[PDB]
């Protein structure tokens, strides 16, 4: 993904010059975060695999051989509720679900040696460290 | 010591609160920046170690995070709900809010109103004198957002019609869907209210309502800097982008800025004296604007929790936690997106028409005391009634909304009255 | 990863030479003389310095986020382990009823035991009964109907009752309630006292 430029550019036609060198020849397609190459533009809409940005995912779908492929993802699945001035839905079962939570608490504690580290753990350099404030 | 004051009628207030959700994701080419595109300047700047990528690193952590907060805000629910075609919700005008099927972008007449006032820009123009845009130009560059603000206010249409047509279902299991006057009536319930209060005012709540939420049009809009918190995470950001910028001609002791010139100019070993100041320089420059910047991206991280916080809490749910949906009574909240951020409708119920009363721990009827059951006891100054304490509605003082304890004898400022008990009037055929 | 990561980048940037002939010290003082030395020793010692600022400053940047993040599972502790939350999607999505800690290396997991409702049932409902001209509201429930008859039943799982009147409260007479429909609320008392 050539991040913000238009292929037309991307060398017109690779030919270099584009640092860069090294190359690739399959489907040019244009995103609008810049020339994604390599990657066949499907026209579903999945989940999101692998987000390239301004709404388009890309991800490695089966197609026989498996490919590279680029939508634009789906924010879920669509959903009407059958609103009516006088009906209500009610549940009759229910179900205990456990989810879990991970939550960073605490990291590292780490100390310096603020001049071992710097000047060397024996050196004349430490008293010229002092100077330093 | 004896005096109450018990509201009469009450108001449906409409508050906006619009919180800062993402900033902008740049990146930096370390050395495009520092040393020029073209330099063996570059070459001396590697002996300067891993600058270059703790740099990289930490602006990739922002720009990786400012799409998650994105995405704990808005990607809340499972699936995209949907209105019904016929939007007949018992009185209720969501029009300012449900978006809009003739605009192209889908965004509702009230998110437009957002999207217009935030004047931003985006520096990253796959587009080829605009404006500071250009600062594309020089190293850096803006990445996009992942979420397109076509998908972030169609996570809020949805959100939006999953708490219309199901309440607080919908964000605790499947939705279930419930006729929306009732499900009003369940959120009088919830601040104290009787649900007669709802169904009795159905039509002056409807009407309190459609005109608190025509008033928010004008309250953004027409008052200018509503969006102040939005604004300024845009104003910081090209501010710092912009001071990084000209701080490249700035020259930190060198005969000049220009790297070109001081290598056409004097030759490599007196060169590398000045490159190397302006190497420190320009460097100590991304170091600030990174710090700067991983302390912003902290700022946003704090109130992007609190808005996906008072997404939940607000949004799919009913809050009772004071102040926190809003002033007043929380009713419901309607999220709205916009440009790096998120605006919550939040609906309130606000007492009203207040009116003294007499009032009374107990009431003594037979030597027993008798405290309401689930209300208060008032007096209009000669006949005691028990109301509940949100909203001046009398009723007699039975025996089945009060209940006995006692004696009348501990209680201090008990009253005596009559209890009448709906029993011994019947059973004295 | 993000602390080994910034404690590496510090270490293998003491071998960076930020403009010296080498990044040893020992060398370039066994090798050059002391004041063309100093001279050497001082770039060194600016480079050596500003790493170990950036080091620290980027921790304790680091450290405020883990901060904010332990005054969190310090809350959901005290509200979702500790008590039973009614704050939506703070523990668990679903209706919380409980939480269990489980301690983890430099952090805490939160097993949030939440309620879901499921298989719903269309039903047809309404505001109010009208009875004897009055309104009937349900006390703590809601109005449904099978389609033929009407009961009340808990707002968050179907167990219909029949309509008595001590689960529905009166208020005013079945004109100004927008929706209301007739039906007959079952009176205890003068079933029973029709002795």
């Amino acid at each position: 993904l050539y991040q913000g430029v238009n292929c037309t550019e991307v060398s017109v036609a690779i030919h270099a010059p584009t640092w860069r060198v090294y190359s690739t020849g399959s489907n040019v397609f244009q995103t609008r975060a810049g020339c994604l190459i390599g990657a066949e533009y499907v026209n579903n809409s999945y989940e999101c695999d692998i987000p390239i940005g301004a709404g388009v995912c890309a991800s490695y779908q089966t197609q026989a051989s498996q490919s590279i492929i680029a939508y634009t993802m789906s924010l879920g699945a669509e959903n009407s509720v059958a609103y009516s001035n006088n009906s209500i839905a009610i549940p009759t079962n229910f179900t205990i679900s456990v989810t879990t939570e991970i939550l960073p608490v605490s990291m590292t504690k780490t100390s310096v040696d603020c001049t071992m580290y710097i000047c060397g753990d024996s050196t004349e350099c430490s008293n010229l460290l002092l100077q330093y404030g | 010591n004896n005096s109450i004051a018990i509201p009469t009628n009450f108001t449906i207030s409409v508050t906006t609160e619009i919180l800062p959700v993402s900033m902008t994701k740049t990146s930096v080419d370390c050395t495009m920046y520092i040393c020029g595109d073209s330099t063996e300047c570059s070459n001396l700047l590697l002996q300067y170690g891993s600058f270059c990528t703790q740099l990289k690193r930490a602006l990739t952590g922002i720009a990786v995070e400012q799409d998650k907060n994105t995405q704990e805000v808005f990607a809340q629910v499972k699936q995209i709900y949907k209105t019904p075609p016929i939007k007949y919700f018992g009185g209720f005008n969501f029009s300012q809010i449900l978006p809009d099927p003739s605009k192209p972008s889908k965004r509702s007449p009230i998110e437009d109103l957002l999207f217009n006032k935030v004047t931003l820009a985006d520096a990253g123009f796959i587009k080829q004198r605009d404006l500071i845009c250009a600062q594309k130009f020089n190293g850096l560059t803006v990445l996009p957002p992942l979420l397109t603000d076509e998908m972030i206010a169609q996570y809020t249409s949805a959100l939006l019609a999953g708490t219309i047509t199901s309440g607080w279902t919908f964000g605790a299991g499947p939705a279930l869907q419930i006729p929306f006057p009732m499900q009003m009536a369940y959120r009088f319930n919830g601040i104290g209210v009787t649900q007669n209060v709802l169904y009795e005012n159905q039509k002056l709540i409807a009407n309190q309502f459609n005109s608190a939420i025509g008033k928010i049009q004008d309250s953004l809009f027409s008052t200018p800097s509503a969006l102040g918190k939005l604004q300024d995470v845009v104003n910081h950001n090209a501010q710092a982008l912009n001071t990084l910028v000209k701080q490249l001609s700035s020259k930190f002791g060198a005969i000049s800025s220009v790297l070109n010139d001081i290598l056409s100019r004097l030759d490599p070993p007196e060169a590398e004296v000045q490159i190397d100041r302006l190497i420190t320089g320009r460097l100590q420059s991304l170091q600030t604007y990174v710090t700067q910047q991983l302390i912003r991206a902290a700022e946003i991280r704090a109130s992007a929790n609190l808005a996906a916080t008072k997404m939940s809490e607000c949004v799919l749910g009913q809050s009772k936690r004071v102040d926190f949906c809003g002033k007043g009574y929380h009713l419901m909240s309607f999220p709205q997106s916009a440009p790096h951020g998120v605006v919550f409708l939040h609906v309130t119920y606000v007492p009203a028409q207040e009116k003294n009363f007499t009032t009374a721990p107990a009431i003594c009827h037979d030597g027993k005391a008798h405290f309401p059951r689930e209300g208060v006891f008032v007096s209009n100054g000669t006949h005691w009634f028990v109301t509940q304490r949100n909203f001046y509605e009398p009723q007699i003082i039975t025996t089945d909304n009060t209940f006995v304890s006692g004696n009348c004898d501990v209680v201090i400022g008990i009253v005596n009255n009559t209890v009448y008990d709906p029993l011994q009037l019947e059973l004295d055929s």
